């Protein structure tokens, strides 16, 4: 009962400057557990965020009812994240060492 | 030619009919009025006779009821034929029920001309003899 | 006018929030006196059931 | 609808307590007016500061410099500075709300 | 999928090189309204939702690439 | 031996619809369930020490188990079964003192046949039976800690 399209990362705009880490996590966390939170450094990027959310469910719902809410006097403009690329390779071998381990743990192969 | 595209030309054909505005007595289905047997295929071989029959009840009373097996281990096939009491829930039942998905797979309901019954011929199981000479029904 | 009339809607609206947040706490601990005390009794038909 | 409305109130009337009895000397009086010229003399200044305990003073803003426009008919023309223009769309919203001030002036905040 | 834990190096390679992560905090653990009169704002004026110039209307979902 | 064609229904038509990401889901809520009027808080005090005031008025039915990830309201002691408990708002038809009838939401507890059982007002309680809660009650989960006590918002 869901779109495809939703994510558990949401991108943020109109985010007021340097308002405190605490504050965002308080904002974003009531929805579910948070995975991770970048906040934008240089100043064409200065004032939005990315906001990774554990669960998929919660992200749904912190876009549902997030949207145009109301921090230091301005609405907050919330959407998914559309991760559409892969910034870096993907470093073969230290993803052959983990399933060397995983499949040495379980006998699986 | 996959079998899910076989699904896709059920449907089509009953989309078309819509969009060419083709009234029921002249429909695709009048030329399977005289028959009451469906067939399912594409079904999970986890199901037995008792799921079939739980869901396709939802549009009639199924009077007999074929889940095809292998006859060696007696393990599914895929593909059973269904007959209902009334001719019209066959038409409600391949509108309503081709490509809907149980456990993940969809499966094809078709009508099915002039099906022929198994022949008793064989004494493998008894509870297959009730089946066909009795088969479900209620019971006053 | 302006200036004077926000003045007097904050300073009145403002004792109604201590008005309501003092019976709000204490509504609270009768809550809890009331909890421990059928605490108590349970230490110590007119129900509906269901088949 | 309106028909529905003179039904009620005559429904209203006769449901008043002890409404036709006058053997003490009671009376009832029914008066019927206008609000005469209530469209003209709205002034543009306190109908903003009246809007603004009401809606966003953006808003508010953006209703009571609407008002205030040149009319033009021919080869004449002039600067509405004093009314309403009653043909803007929210016209009705500003005269309901400005005609329920008028409201509590003739009952009192109590009645 | 998408339901799959997602580890902190390889997620690195899920965004651009402008952003820097937040720590956590510690207080963070993972799991009517009256009248009132109104303060003038300019803020609201302020914040604009479209390009300067002569650019076309940016629709609301294509934010995130221009 | 083949597995002629027996007549019973399948765990597997069941898994279709009641299928938690954690494990199957042996309860599905009937559809006089409807979410609480009031205000109904449940009060957890491992004996003398009062833990953390839970609020039910949320949503219409609660489940009570061993998993912290399949439970609304998880029960960590190990004498607390996978499925233990459902917490349930429904519906019901009542008669007043004037014998007009109407409908009233009453919260209800039903034991999913847990090994253990529940206990109200230290009698325990027999499965797939549906129990109307009073005012005022305490519940126990098998042998662990933290009797539990209803009161709704109003009680006073």
């Amino acid at each position: 009962r869901l779109p495809p399209e939703v994510n558990r990362i949401l991108y943020i705009r109109n985010l007021p400057y340097k308002i405190t880490a605490e504050e965002m996590y308080d904002i974003f966390g009531k929805y579910g557990p948070i995975r991770q939170i970048r906040v934008g450094n240089t100043p064409e990027t200065r004032g939005t965020a990315y906001v990774v959310y554990e669960d998929i469910f919660d992200a749904k719902n912190a876009c549902d009812h997030l949207s145009g809410f109301n921090v230091c006097n301005r609405y907050l403009v919330v959407l998914y994240y559309n991760a559409n690329r892969a910034f870096q390779k993907m470093d073969t071998k230290k993803k052959e060492e983990q399933l060397k381990l995983l499949k040495e743990k379980y006998g699986i192969n | 030619m996959n079998p899910l595209t076989k699904v896709k030309l059920i449907n089509e054909l009953n989309e078309r009919e819509v969009q060419l505005g083709v009234a029921d007595k002249v429909s695709w289905h009048s030329e399977y009025k005289d028959s009451a047997w469906i067939f399912l295929g594409g079904l999970p071989y986890e199901l037995t006779e008792g799921d079939i029959i739980c869901v396709f009840s939802q549009y009639g009373e199924i009077v007999n009821i074929n889940l095809v097996r292998d006859k060696k281990t007696g393990k599914s096939k895929g593909f059973c034929f269904l007959c209902y009491e009334d001719q019209r829930s066959t038409i409600l039942a391949v509108d309503n029920f081709n490509g809907i998905k149980i456990k993940g797979r969809t499966i094809r309901v078709d009508h099915v001309s002039n099906y022929r019954a198994p022949k008793d011929s064989e004494e493998i199981d008894d509870v297959t003899r009730q089946l066909q000479e009795k088969g479900c029904g209620a019971r006053t | 006018a302006d200036r004077k009339a926000r003045e007097a809607v904050e300073m009145r609206a403002q004792v109604e929030r201590k008005m309501a947040q003092k019976e709000k706490e204490k509504h609270e601990e009768k809550l809890r006196e009331m909890a421990q005390k059928a605490r108590e009794r349970r230490a110590g038909e007119n129900r509906d059931i269901s088949e | 609808p309106p028909p529905l409305l003179v039904y009620k109130w005559c429904q209203g009337i006769n449901n008043l307590q002890d409404v036709w009895e006058t053997s003490e000397g009671e009376c009832n009086v029914m008066l019927e007016s206008r609000f005469e010229k209530m469209y003209e003399k709205i002034d543009l200044t306190l109908l903003n500061r009246l809007l603004r305990l009401i809606v966003d003073h953006n808003i508010a803003d953006y209703m009571t410099a609407k008002n205030n426009v040149v009319i033009n008919y021919k080869d004449m023309n002039h600067t509405n500075s004093y009314g309403i223009i009653r043909g803007l769309q929210f016209a009705s919203f500003i005269v309901q709300y400005y005609g329920l001030v008028m409201d509590l002036l003739v009952l009192g905040l109590h009645r | 999928e998408r339901n799959r834990p997602l580890s902190d190096e390889e997620l690195d390679a899920m965004f651009p090189e402008g952003y820097k992560v937040l720590p956590p905090p510690a207080g963070y653990v993972p799991i009517m309204t009256g009248f009132h009169m109104q303060t003038e704002d300019r803020t609201m004026k302020s914040v604009n939702d479209q390009p300067s110039g002569n650019l076309p209307f940016l629709k609301p979902d294509d934010i995130q690439y221009f | 031996a083949k597995e002629k064609p027996s007549f019973e229904l399948s765990g597997a038509l069941l898994e279709d619809t009641n299928t938690f990401r954690g494990v199957v889901i042996k309860y599905s809520e009937p559809p006089e369930a409807r979410i609480p009027k009031k205000r109904w808080r449940l009060y957890p005090f491992k004996n003398d020490e009062v833990l953390p005031v839970m609020y039910i008025h949320r949503q219409s039915a609660y489940l009570l188990g061993r998993h912290r990830r399949i439970a609304d309201i998880p029960i960590d002691h190990p004498s607390c079964s996978k499925q233990h408990a459902v917490f349930q708002y429904r519906l019901v038809e009542y008669t007043r003192a004037d014998g007009t009838v109407g409908r009233r939401v009453k919260p209800y507890i039903i034991d999913l046949g847990s090994g253990n059982g529940t206990f109200l007002n230290n009698k325990r309680i027999e499965p797939q039976r549906y129990y109307e809660l009073k005012e005022k009650d305490v519940l126990k989960f098998g042998f662990s800690s933290r009797e539990y006590v209803l009161l709704h918002e109003s009680s006073d």
